[PDB]
């Protein structure tokens, strides 16, 4: 079944890297994990925003 | 910490959880005793090891205090002899279990401000801690521990106590129905020392299945559940049938002799008293909580329940942590590390020029 | 000049043979050593010009100056091999003018040794650290030609003057003057791998508050770690290592466990000289298991990085070290266990069995009196495999081991004879337990059961001359019998019931409660060295007492008496040898007992036991 | 637990160069805004609009290529409102289509000659990425050559 969520997680990649997210694989896949905890993606939407931001002040 | 830091302390009925907040794991993990001779004065490790020259009482049993001397007793040796921290330095956060009396909050941080005299304070309920590592302000949290259970509905970050059904539980009882089973079985059970192995096979060497029906079936006619356990006292004793008929009070509570109701038709009840507007709102994040998580496996039972309580055309957003026995320290850890926090925390002023029944009203 | 070329065959020809892989080392082409022009460094009337013409054409030539080229003016004598640049100045130059070229000419002088050191010090042959060195020495020279090309734009307005130049090249003689003592210190002998690493380790404890000079060294010096890094991200994390130009500690060889992984002692950096020892053994225990199946892998292998001294790097080699020999340990003791390995050498060699010598010796008891080079080496394995399966000693897994061992010595391998003492067993130990016992230890078993042998073998005839001499009126040989099985009796109750078999219960815990082979390999080598030398056999002083003893012990169970020679069915002049027999038992004994006291107490303690003539005679 | 796999979301977003400190703190901005919508038509319609969007600025197969991989991922379900509130927020030919040469029962339309129109911004656009790098490498030059002497090098500056 393993084989089955990976391909269907695939798909998931390619239609959020033409909307041209900034996620990649891994907060791709980090974030499928804290949706399936019921974690509200609409307050998603605002820290990934804010950490992508306060990254840039570091550098 | 990273700022200004402050104290968390857990105060329950099967361990005390102690910390500064902002540290991940409880700096330090005491069992939950009390002091006096049946050391001369401590808690912690080497009074258990010394319980049979000692007493053993809870300060919080279910939610009501057994004797003022007991609470005082238990807080003083967490705050003096678990830590060891300078009060005006640090603040601490109290915590009360779900469904506590206002006048016990009020009592609690009379102890709190005249035995040390802090400048600071905070008093939360459990839930919300709970939740708060959970990232939400909405949910049903199942509290199963040893001293209290509590399926609590939280409806934004503020739990009702109206709605949340207590629910009188405890590893204390687990243990007792355990010696009176060996008993049945016929077995020499009379001393502290095989209650600890007991409370340790309990712990570590009990199992429990997805099914009830399929496995006790199975096991009783040639036993699978069996395994050969030589310790190194040198006693031999296994049965692996029993112990996982012990428990049943989870589903058929006339088991262990309980008088209340189990723990799938308390949930099944606490969402029938649920409002109707709320109750796809709190199923849409429902969570797994309780020391029970001490033997792993448990949990996909519960989640088992869970799914055949509520329909299945909806598809349910079950939060399922590895770990749920620490949730009320670490909603603590992240929370004093915010500075939206101290907003709701309470200050001297406020505790001696409006009484301490604004500790109610601020903390929460 | 000319050394680098001897420089670079030296480093090839100890690169090629010290390593078997195939040899086929790139080099780089010859005209970039050969021709100055891939090296960075290397007239008009003066007479007539006046001073302000003077001071534009001489801030233009030093401009030129420096960087490796000359101006219009002032060109370069050869340099010829000197670490400084010489020039032929313009003559008629302004006194005032030369002191300010004087100061900045020491900036020339500290780039062309610079420039030298890149164009040379790259290659691999000198060794893959200063391959990187001279990468980080190779931003400095683009730092410079900025700086050189924004003073030319100031020049053509004519904004660029001496006084400006002087004051813009001031750290340009303060970044590049360090270079100019670590370029030639580095060169000046040869310098590999971890030596060069301390060598740039040594002025961080000079500039660590200057900050001019301590960010450039700390970045040689984090610009030199990354090969390093390289080659401990593998020896540390797994036992495999690959070493191609001899960048770090240890020398990798192809010949195992004493073998193949050496210290050389001019490859290790200061900040792991602490931390050395556990290196090499780290990658030695990773190694070993390797072969015997296992998986090679440490979990912990998270990249590695520089931090001044203090372990936050130094820290994962202790995870690595207290993860591999574990591991090791872990897998040795239940697959192939040296726990039961052990208990089968105590079973053999400290006489456990009472099956396989009874059977062992009554079956071959007529060819083990025969002696040694008139005996026949298959009749002794028929013999062997009869008393093996006859015995309960048939129940052991490792019973193979044991094999005929013929020595023709009586402790003359030590620095012909009776053939039962000149047969002992020979038990092999597996290859991969030969790594913590080994043949040293062997050979001590097989002295403890030789000095044991013998005391066996003088109470069997004893007891033999005993039962064949019933008289019921004699009792002159039973006397004589009693006073020597006292001796050969008390010996074998002490040790094996006080100095072994507890002490064996305590070693047998102590041993799974070791952390690594070390503790291991200690505790074996105290226990099997202390409790050789507490015997008879052999000591500083020797004590020869006892081998006199076994052989007067020889002499009265069948050299005197023949068992009474068959008159169990001589004049009594036979009893006459009976008393100096124990005449001069007595006599040994006490000297034995006597010399142990001399010397700085058991075997006192307990022959006399409660005090049973304790005084027989005295010295003097 | 949770806990931790906000940290790695905070993890990830950080590219790897204190510095693990940094981190923990900026964990706490992710919990302030994770808060902040706390206090205060299906999935498949929002798909529509924005195949809508696509296929008036052209280029329609792309559209029909995107609502056929949400088909199949309509055949998990709380990600893709995720993935429709993230549009923009990340960084800011085949002979077979306009040729009739090739095919094997190709069909025939005649000349179109407005995509042709858009096969010369198809070089224009090639022309406007050569000049870009003749634009990039002639200021990144002139913004180091001219100055004050000492601003291009840090060792300068001490």
């Amino acid at each position: 079944n393993l084989n089955a969520v990976r391909e269907t997680m695939d798909v998931l990649l390619e239609i959020s890297r033409i909307l041209n997210t900034g996620l990649d694989m891994e907060t791709l896949s980090i974030c499928v994990r804290l949706c399936e905890q019921g974690i509200n993606p609409e307050a998603l939407s605002s820290v990934i925003k804010e950490l992508r931001k306060a990254t840039e002040a570091l550098k | 910490d990273d700022d200004i830091a402050a104290l968390v302390v857990d105060n329950g009925s099967g361990m005390c959880k102690a910390g500064f907040a902002g540290d991940d794991a409880p700096r330090a993990v005491f069992p939950s005793i009390v002091g006096r001779p049946r050391k001369d004065s401590y808690v912690g490790d080497e009074a258990q090891s010394k319980r049979g020259i000692l007493t053993l009482k809870y300060p919080i049993e279910h939610g009501i205090v057994t004797n003022w001397d007991d609470m005082e007793k238990i807080w003083h040796h967490t705050f003096y002899n678990e830590l060891r921290v300078a009060p005006e330095e640090h603040p601490v956060l109290l915590t009360e279990a779900p469904l506590n009396p206002k006048a016990n909050r009020e009592k609690m941080t009379q102890i709190m401000f005249e035995t040390f005299n802090t400048p600071a304070m905070y008093v939360a309920i459990q839930a919300v801690l709970s939740l708060y590592a959970s990232g939400r302000t909405t949910g049903i949290v199942m509290d199963s521990g040893d001293g209290v259970t509590h399926t609590v509905p939280i409806y934004e970050g503020y739990a009702l106590p109206h709605a949340i059904l207590r629910l009188d539980l405890a590893g204390r009882d687990l243990t007792d129905y355990l010696m009176k089973i060996l008993t049945e079985r016929g077995y020499s059970f009379t001393t502290t020392a095989e209650r600890e192995i007991v409370r340790d096979i309990k712990e570590k060497l009990c199992y429990v299945a997805l099914d009830f029906e399929q496995e006790m079936a199975t096991a009783a006619s040639s036993s699978s559940l069996e395994k050969s356990y030589e310790l190194p006292d040198g006693q031999v004793i296994t049965i692996g049938n029993e112990r996982f008929r012990c428990p049943e009070a989870l589903f058929q509570p006339s088991f262990l002799g309980m008088e209340s109701c189990g723990i799938h038709e308390t949930t099944f009840n606490s969402i029938m008293k649920c409002d109707v507007d709320i109750r796809k709102d709190l199923y849409a994040n429902t969570v797994l909580s309780g020391g029970t998580t001490m033997y792993p496996g448990i949990a996909d039972r519960m989640q088992k329940e869970i799914t055949a309580l509520a329909p299945s055309t909806m598809k349910i957003k079950i939060i399922a942590p590895p770990e749920r026995k620490y949730s009320v320290w670490i909603g603590g850890s992240i929370l004093a590390s915010l500075s939206t926090f101290q907003q709701m925390w309470i200050s001297k002023q406020e505790y001696d020029e409006s009484g301490p029944s604004i500790v109610h009203r601020k903390c929460f | 000049l000319q050394q680098s070329l001897e420089l670079k065959r030296k480093m090839l020809r100890d690169k090629q043979n010290k390593k078997n892989s195939g040899q086929h080392l790139p080099i780089f082409p010859a005209w970039v050593y050969e021709r100055p022009a891939l090296i960075g460094d290397f007239a008009l009337p003066i007479g007539t010009l006046p001073l302000a013409s003077q001071e534009s054409a001489v801030v233009e030539d030093l401009l030129y100056v420096l960087v490796g080229v000359d101006g219009r003016y002032v060109s370069a004598q050869p340099l010829a091999g000197r670490q400084s640049r010489t020039f032929l100045v313009d003559p008629n130059l302004d006194l005032s003018i030369r002191e300010l070229v004087h100061r900045i000419l020491p900036v020339a002088a500290s780039y062309s040794a610079v420039t030298r050191f890149i164009e040379e010090k790259s290659s691999f042959e000198y060794g893959q650290v200063n391959h990187a060195l001279a990468a980080a020495m190779r931003t400095l020279v683009k730092e410079h030609l900025i700086l050189v090309s924004q003073l030319e734009q100031l020049h053509r307005q004519g904004l660029l003057s001496l006084q400006k130049l002087w004051f813009y090249i001031q750290p340009a003689m303060r970044t590049m003057d360090i270079l100019a003592s670590l370029a030639t210190s580095v060169d000046k002998g040869e310098c590999l791998g971890g030596s060069t690493l301390s060598l740039l380790h040594d002025r961080s404890f000079s500039y660590t508050g200057d900050s001019q000079a301590q960010e450039l060294c700390l970045y040689l010096t984090k610009a030199a770690s990354a090969p390093y890094f390289e080659v401990l991200e593998k020896w540390i994390y797994r036992g495999i290592i690959h070493d191609p130009y001899s960048e770090f500690m240890v020398e990798e060889h192809e010949l195992y466990w004493d073998q193949r992984y050496t210290i050389v002692q001019q490859q290790i950096p200061s900040f792991l000289q602490k931390m050395a020892d556990k290196i090499l053994s780290t990658g030695k225990y990773l190694n070993v298991v390797r072969e015997c199946g296992h998986d090679v892998t440490c979990p912990v292998a998270k990249e590695i990085i520089y931090t001044l001294k203090e372990r936050a790097y130094v820290e994962q080699i202790e995870k690595a070290f207290n993860y591999a020999s574990k591991v090791l340990l872990d897998f040795l003791m239940e697959e192939k266990e040296l726990v039961a390995h052990l208990r089968s050498i105590k079973r053999y060699f400290l006489m456990d069995q009472g099956d396989f010598f009874v059977h062992f010796m009554d079956l071959a008891e007529e060819e083990l009196r025969k002696p040694v080079e008139d005996i026949t080496p298959p009749r002794l394995e028929a013999l062997l495999e009869l008393a093996l399966r006859m015995s309960t000693a048939n129940t052991d897994p490792f019973k193979d081991d044991l094999k005929i061992d013929l020595m023709p010595h009586d402790l003359i391998t030590q620095l012909a004879l009776s053939g039962l003492e000149a047969f002992s067993f020979d038990y092999i130990v597996k290859w991969p337990l030969s790594l913590i016992i080994n043949r040293k230890a062997l050979t001590r078993y097989q002295m403890l059961f030789r000095h044991m042998f013998y005391c066996k073998h003088v109470e069997r005839q004893l007891c033999s001359v005993w039962i064949s001499n019933k008289a019921q009126w004699f009792a002159g040989a039973f006397t004589l019998r009693q006073r020597m099985l006292n001796f050969v009796q008390n010996i074998q109750y002490y040790m094996m019931f006080e100095v072994m078999e507890p002490t064996w219960h305590i070693l047998e815990k102590n041993l799974k409660s070791a952390s690594n082979i070390d503790d291991v390999l200690g505790h074996h080598t105290g226990f099997l060295d202390t409790c050789l030398k507490d015997c008879m056999l052999t000591n500083p002083e020797l004590l020869k007492v006892f081998s006199k003893l076994m052989s007067v012990c020889v002499m009265f169970t069948n050299c005197m008496q023949k068992f009474t020679q068959s008159m169990k069915l001589l004049v009594s002049g036979f009893e006459a040898t009976i008393n100096k027999f124990d005449k001069n038992f007595s006599a040994h004994l006490l000297d034995l007992l006597a010399r142990l006291s001399i010397y700085s107490a058991s075997v006192i303690s307990r022959l006399d036991f409660n005090g049973f003539y304790t005084e027989r005679l005295e010295r003097l | 637990s949770i806990t931790q796999l906000f940290d790695d979301l905070c993890e990830a977003l950080l590219p790897a160069a204190n510095r693990k400190r940094a981190k923990r703190s900026l964990k706490k901005v992710a919990y302030n805004a994770l808060f902040t919508n706390l206090f205060q038509l299906p999935a498949r319609n929002k798909i529509l609009m924005l195949s809508f969007d696509l296929r008036v600025g052209g280029l329609g197969p792309k559209a029909d290529r995107l609502e056929e991989l949400v088909e199949e991922l309509e055949a998990v379900g709380s990600v893709l409102d995720l993935l429709v509130q993230l549009a923009g927020s990340g960084p800011p030919r085949d002979y077979f289509l306009n040729n009739k040469h090739v095919g094997r029962n190709v069909p025939y339309s005649g000349y179109d000659c407005d995509d042709l129109s858009v096969f010369e911004m198809d070089v224009q656009s090639l022309i406007s990425r050569e000049e870009c790098l003749c634009h990039s490498m002639i200021q990144e030059t002139l913004q180091v050559m001219e100055a004050a002497p000492g601003t291009g090098l840090p060792t300068v500056g001490l």
